[PDB]
């Protein structure tokens, strides 16, 4: 398709929709050019979801309970409010983690405050602080509570920080509010920021007039990595490898320790910038500690970034980091030598978050496949301004895409694979569209780094030439 | 590392050397962690009865419940009308986690609009939200009904739903002709099942409640069925099939089996089948109305009592031997249609697996949760089998509700060691299959923590995990099944007793230790 | 000892310390056992490629073989036809063993007799006991049909059949009209499918071969159905479903289905339903005839096409997706009869599955046995869902058969990995799942030693069966499911997948070591 | 029940029956009266079946391999013909043992050569010798193999004794031929017969000039207990407590070892008489060794079986055995206590093999139960005597009972409990009968001795007050 046709496609979507709609649509919608810098000229992001066309956005509390806090095993978070939230995210993510679940470690738990009507009509607080303490007693070698607000908390207006505050000075434990209530923001992105802030305001700084920790000149920190599927633990070990010492995770397999240590290391490495720059910016700004972006996708944007993040430091980490990629080297130019020539060619649209949608697009380069449309629910336009440059010219990008839009976008532009969430899997199956679930990873992974690449592969492999594809019409039909 | 030709994801490839060694110093290194001794001593606590009344001294924590909120039942009964799109008004995180609930347990697209309230809309309230979010659902997706329900934010602040969408006509956002119907589901009242009675009530009013005077009970000589909140494909199919086999005129009022199973042939279909606006117009004018589970659908009882003046039959859940039979009498005596010999047949075939299967079952202790009328229903089944239900719990269960299954376990012999549980939750009953260990349990997906849990004790207190219920997600295609009538009874069996089977293979797997036992023939 | 409340069987009884004493002093003091440790190295030994290739060498033994005799397809067979008594001419212990087979297996009554010939029989011949067997079967029994096989003894001494019911019938042993059809059923030659195969020509013969002159092929608009050695009731039921709903006009020759499936309802039922006699006379003016499986139906081909006239289309089993099209295409060709809206549904809810679970799937390698015409049709449906089958064994499978099997792997890639084997039995099937282990067996009851076996070797050397096939002693009520089209198809997928996912669960139910990877939803 | 109404229903049984099948069935069917001694003159057994009447026996066959050398686990048993009878033979029966099977144990595994049409033509003699070697070769800790005729054998003129000899001298391994033919006899019984003759003549002397096993005057041997569900080892721990030394069981879990030890022993007991007499009397003729019969169903016979042995030694013995008594009288009144108000006064009706139809009347009346009729497939007079006396006055005897005969008897007397084989089971549950299988135990047992009684009647207890017996009237009709 040409750009033109692209543009053509988007106009007879918008079709559809009312006025009012439409004329806000038509901004999230766009023709890639990867010369423009500030992607603010091309497409707008970020903004309210428009009333009942279906959007595949969450909320604050899935940002914040779901995604920041939810993984950091030792503590046990509380879903505060009614029963939906905590019932329908638990387990859902596949933070994975090394624990005794339900003794020290309660990732998978719901813990909730079930609220009735009696609790909305004369509000939470007394039910909170009896909570705390039922916590202290069942679960007495958690680390840390989490107080995870729903929507009600806010309108209902209680004051869960002098909870906190309280019940922290009482039990001598650290108690975080978190404000993360639906209806704040307007996507899972404003959770991000909420939870950072919390991190920042209750837990970060409990180390700082603490010496205690012997540091190194090679100490980081993984920032943004939540270990879906393993994949922080399959990055982990190269940074180890290369002759880093990786202090702390944010937050996949996280522990509080390791999040109260983070202002002692000395390189912050950024995977999701979305959710993890905020408190990011922070550390450097406190701390001095500087930040870099990286991407473990595919062997050329690991290789990309660990050479990056080695000339940080001295020659030993340089040689010890070539050593790293001769050492892979073999392996993952086997699984491109057994399946790039079953993927060469193949077409691949996607629809993720806020990071995936551009960060894994070197990956399916690296298997000869080419990315013709990707777009986010939540993200920013800095997210966009490092997405344009990674795309090829005149392929499409949609912002907070409506279901209708994806459909009919996918029904024109006739993708190979399609690359999204659980709500968008099952639909294109129907379509014969093969699909691969690109948060969930589909109960496989990891993806990240040299052994990720190889799953990564085998996967898109399985699905995309599956025999199931050349079966949908009867042939009488 | 990988090789190529044998892939390892996360398991096995984290059971590695280097990973294990790497994963060890992390631990070591920065996690300040619980010494391993520390972390058995406290998990032979949690097992432990002392444990246990501590544990049942919650008043206000709640551990990993067993029940979920209203507007999920209110979407899940919404579905089950024809070309009709589920609306949520309130916030847009809701309906995103109602959908991919339901994606998970269906494998199935699920389609659900929010109107996506936001903090402007917790100030000034959600009006405009509805009036723009309801012109948007129907220019878009087309669908011939809206079906409202509410987020708990639209609940708290007060928003009146009649209003907004009064207005939303009077102001042209959506034809004044165009079926709008809604309920009130607040999260914090009840429970997903509330929200299907909530939304059930709110529809059959929209249609009937300014019509009654053209109607005559009994005109349309058919027999109405409301099923509530229902999961199991199979259970639509096998009411519907057994009154096809009786000639009985028959509306089943919310009907999502045709859109919860569309074939995969090349083109999404966003609507299909479902129960027609004309039928829940016409539906006044049946000779009766049955509800195949009462216990959550009262405020529909009391509309189609009180408006319909339908003498709506005191029946049970159609499950087991007992239950079943009564449901084909009951219809039978309402419609003047014969039980056809098929059925009788089928009845016999029942009571035959009872008798093939007997001496296994006979004495099995059980831990089971679910919903009310579920729970009741698969106790029931248990006592006709010879089995024990131990531990009954119903999360959203009441007290009229446990009285009612305390007596059907006082009638019964096998219901000696029986204790009815409501409003406790799955770390309740935990404790419970530690201290008054099941053989086995029957629940949802959820109950696989608890089978993890047992086994880290030692392989004698295992409790397997039997999936009857919902949500289950980690097995593919069970939503095919069937509980109710005859044939869910035979499945319901067959899976018991082979559960049971499965169970004494592996005991007896040992080679000279335990394999004397380990019989060709069972 | 034995505590009253808790009475245990002899699992785990005899693991108390009285009994593990007393058993450790019976062997030291006179069992003269070998050494643990020689015990340990000769199971060691036959894991291993050496024995494998010793195994392989055998030219006389036979161990654990899966296939039984001529015979006991006979009985099954004669079971089909309404009010028929099947009667084996020869040994009685024969008879007490084809029903006790069966019994277990279907859970049912299984009724046939025998005319009890001894050992002066060998000198003598049993015309006598043919003679009075006869005139006793039919006056206590009371069969309409009396239908004669034979046992190996009566087939060496070389019995003449025909001369017997013929000099039965003239000295008025029995009416010269009662219908006594039979076949020579030698248990040396064939297996059980050749029985069932000869039966149905003896008994097809009976019925047409003197009566042909008034024959018109179609004059009936019907199509007939031969199904062959079929022991899942479903399968009966699947094919009349779907040719019911096409309102195509047929007649299912042999049909057991509803007297292998009796109500128990007080009356104990020897015969019920089944193929009648006059659907038999009536055949020849078929449409067509149909044989469900081929590959043991040569026989019947034979006469049906020489005598008869009916082209029998080329139509393998109908078994998973491509097979169940084709003889859906192949009977709308013949009747005229167009595919309904209904099935093309069901087939794309197959479809649906097959992509829901394709990933979970994908790669699996089975190892599998059991007639050719179940295995090729099993092997098949791997293909579809892009599942290796590894090692495929018909121990009664032939040449042109296993010729058929390895083109059908050779038109796929999930096949480059299979090997096909005839006449080999479960011992060697048990070297190949140590040598070349897959991830799971598809098989019957006898494979659950295999298991065993494996496990012993260590846990990760397990290899899980899948109980699909016959017979199934094991498990209770896996007779009535189905095997046979779409509905069969759904059915073997859902237990593929699932059997995968249970396994996942074991091996990642280990806390804090590979839990990491239990995950909720899969 | 009078004696003139049994003796009128069996008369209006037989109305249905031809003349000749008539007179002979007559001789079958007795009305019981326990004064006899010589029931040759009530009850006539092991004649021939009467052709076409539907027997429940089976064939000289299943005597040999499958209850006799079957259980033998450290031997190989070969099923020498066709695939028929080992295949439907393989593991039907719960003959339990200890072992590693495959390796040096091989009980539940079937050994066949096969018969193809070649065979039958050109005789199984070359055939059965290269299956020797490849058993040789396959499993090498075998301690003995054994040749169990099939039909076609004999008719074939095969000649397996002189392959069993000559491969028996070249490989020094013991090799047993048996001529169990199904043709030969008339049922199961002179199964038993043969095999107590082919271990005569080929094993049982291999240690008669070993004087090298060091015996005890407490030596006994289990002779005919085959371990079903586990019987023989509830019983020998009864017998071992008492002081006794068991060197054998024959042949429920016993070695080929055990057996050639037997001629060391002092005293044979022997449970089943049917099918193990033979090698007793052989026994006490050749060595001296005395043998009694004893009956360990239920605690009244198990007492004085118990009893009635350890006079046959010394004091010491006999103290021992009173000591058993009292450890064990806690145990078997509690269940009496718990089941017999449960079953008291129930009706049975017992159709079985050999033995049982007798051995079992006194376990069911310490429950309170009331045996109304029982019978035998195969037993001869000598069994019918040893019966009468252990039958109510007036009960319905009936030998080689025939699928008819046995229906309306049950249809007239209406037994509250039938015990009977895998053929019988599924027609009287259809009736609404309870039901227990009185050979395989339903898979359940043990039920010899103190621990078999406590599982006996539970059983009898779970299966005639089944809930599911009251519910096969469709409540309509
Ligand atoms: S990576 Fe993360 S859960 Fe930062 S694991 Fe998750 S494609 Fe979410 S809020 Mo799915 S930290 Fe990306 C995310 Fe955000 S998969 Fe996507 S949407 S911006
Ligand atoms: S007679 Fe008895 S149940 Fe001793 S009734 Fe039964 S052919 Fe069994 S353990 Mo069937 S006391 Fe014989 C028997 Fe043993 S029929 Fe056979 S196998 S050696
Ligand atoms: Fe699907
Ligand atoms: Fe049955």
């Amino acid at each position: 398709m040409s750009r033109e046709e692209v543009e053509s496609l988007i106009q007879e979507v918008l079709e559809v929709y009312p006025e009012k709609a439409r004329k806000d649509r038509n901004k999230h919608l766009a023709v890639n050019d990867p010369a423009v810098t500030q992607s603010k000229k091309a497409i707008i992001s970020n903004k309210k979801s428009q009333p009942g066309l279906m959007t595949i956005r969450g909320c604050a509390y899935a940002g914040s309970k779901g995604v920041v806090w939810g993984p950091i095993k030792d503590m046990i978070h509380i879903s505060h409010g009614p029963v939906g939230c905590g019932q329908y995210s638990r387990a859902g993510r596949r933070n994975y983690y090394i624990g005794t679940t339900g003794v020290n470690a309660f990732v998978t738990m719901n813990f909730t405050s079930d609220f009735q009507e009696k609790d909305i009509v004369f509000g939470g607080d007394k039910k909170l602080a009896k909570l705390i303490d039922e916590v202290e007693t069942l679960f007495p070698l958690n680390k840390g509570i989490s107080v995870q607000s729903e929507c009600p908390i806010g309108c209902i207006g209680d004051d869960i920080e002098s909870v906190s505050k309280v019940k922290g000075a009482e039990l001598s434990k650290t108690i975080v509010p978190v404000r993360c209530e639906g209806f704040r923001g307007v996507s899972q992105s404003l959770g991000h920021h909420i939870a950072n802030d919390a991190v920042r305001d209750w837990v970060l700084g409990k180390r700082d007039e603490d010496t205690t920790f012997a540091s190194t000149p090679y100490d980081v920190a993984i920032i943004g990595d939540y270990n879906i599927g393993g994949d922080a633990w399959s990055s982990r070990i190269l940074l180890e490898e290369m002759g880093l010492r990786c202090v702390a995770q944010w937050s996949g397999d996280g522990s509080i320790s390791e999040i109260e240590l983070t202002p002692k290391v000395k390189l912050n490495l950024v995977h999701c910038y979305r959710s993890m720059n905020y408190i990011s910016r922070h550390m450097e700004e406190k701390y001095g500690i500087p930040w870099m972006e990286y991407n473990f996708f595919g062997p050329t944007k690991t290789i990309e970034s660990l050479r990056a993040i080695a000339a940080k430091f001295d020659e030993s980490i340089q040689k010890k980091c070539e050593e790293v990629i001769a050492k892979y080297k073999p392996e993952w130019e086997a699984v491109v030598a057994k399946y790039r020539p079953r993927l060469e060619g193949k077409r691949v649209m996607l629809y993720i978050g806020g990071l995936r949608p551009r960060h894994v697009i070197g990956a399916y380069e690296d298997l000869g496949m080419e990315v013709v449309g990707t777009g986010y629910e939540f993200a920013h336009n800095d997210d966009y301004d490092r997405t344009m440059k990674e795309m090829g010219d005149s392929t499409l990008l949609y912002d907070d895409v409506t279901g209708y839009e994806f459909e009919e976008f996918v029904k024109r532009i006739k993708p190979d694979l399609i690359g999204s969430g659980i709500k968008e899997k099952f639909i294109f199956q129907k379509m014969g569209i093969p699909f691969r679930q690109m948060h969930s990873w589909d109960y496989s992974g990891p993806y990240h780094g040299f052994d990720g690449f190889a799953i990564f592969a085998r996967d898109m492999d399985m699905t995309l030439n599956n025999p199931c594809w050349k079966k949908l019409q009867a042939p009488w039909e | 590392s990988q090789q190529v030709d044998k892939i390892k994801a996360s398991y096995p490839l984290f059971l590695d050397q280097d990973y294990k060694d790497m994963l060890a110093k992390k631990r070591d290194g920065f996690e300040e962690k619980y010494p391993q001794d520390k972390i058995d001593e406290v998990f032979q606590w949690t097992t432990t009865k002392e444990y246990q009344e501590l544990n049942f001294q919650r008043e206000a924590l709640t551990v990993n419940p067993a029940k979920a909120c209203q507007p999920l039942g209110a979407v899940l009964c919404a579905l089950g009308f024809e070309k009709t799109m589920p609306y949520v008004h309130g916030s847009q995180g809701c309906v995103a986690y109602f959908r991919s609930y339901f994606n998970r347990h269906f494998r199935e697209p699920v389609s659900c609009v929010s109107d996506s309230m936001t903090e402007d809309a917790a100030v000034f309230g959600g009006q405009q939200n509805m009036k723009d979010g309801l012109q948007n659902c129907k220019a878009t997706y087309k669908p011939d009904m809206i079906a409202v329900s509410t987020t708990c934010m639209a609940e708290v602040i007060g928003d009146d739903l009649n209003a907004f969408i009064n207005n939303s006509k009077k102001e042209g956002f959506i034809p004044d002709e165009f079926p709008v119907p809604f309920a009130h589901t607040p999260s914090f009242v009840g429970s997903h099942v509330t929200g299907w009675d909530n939304m059930f009530e709110g529809i059959a009013r929209y249609f009937t409640l300014k019509s009654m005077d053209d109607k005559v009970v009994g005109s349309n000589k058919k027999i109405n069925i409301v099923p509530g909140f229902e999961t199991y494909l199979g259970n639509f199919r096998v009411i519907k099939r057994m009154l096809s086999e009786m000639g009985v005129g028959y509306s089943l009022l919310s009907d999502p089996e045709e859109v919860l199973d569309t074939p995969a042939d090349g083109q999404f279909r966003m609507y299909a089948g479902g129960t027609t606006q004309e039928e829940m117009k016409d539906a006044p004018n049946a000779l009766n109305t049955v509800l195949l589970q009462p216990w959550h659908l009262e405020k529909t009882k009391k509309f189609v009592e009180g408006t319909w003046k339908h003498e709506v039959p005191k029946l049970n859940i159609p499950m087991g031997l007992d239950w079943t039979d009564e449901f084909l009498m009951k219809v039978s005596e309402i419609s003047g249609q014969p039980i056809p010999a098929s059925l009788t047949k089928e009845r016999g075939r029942l009571v035959d697996m009872m008798t093939d299967s007997h001496t296994w079952l006979h004495g099995k202790r059980f831990a089971l949760w679910g919903d009310p009328d579920f729970v009741m229903g698969l106790v029931k089944f248990l006592l006709e089998l010879g089995c024990e239900p131990v531990h009954i719990l119903c999360h959203n269960g009441n007290k009229r509700w446990k009285k009612a299954v305390d007596a059907i376990l006082a009638a019964s012999p096998y219901g000696k060691n029986a204790t009815v549980y409501i409003g406790k939750d799955l770390w309740h009953l935990r404790s419970l299959v530690f201290t008054d260990k099941p053989d086995f349990m029957i629940g949802n997906s959820y109950g696989k923590f608890i089978q993890r849990d047992t086994l880290h004790k030692g392989k004698e207190f295992e409790v397997p995990l039997i999936r009857i219920g919902f949500p289950i997600f980690d097995r593919h295609h069970l939503h095919r099944s069937t509980t109710l009538g005859y044939e869910g009874a035979m499945q319901i069996l067959t899976t018991l007793v082979n559960s049971i089977l499965e169970r004494l293979d592996e005991e007896t797997r040992g080679m000279q230790a335990t394999d004397y036992n380990h019989d060709l023939v069972r």
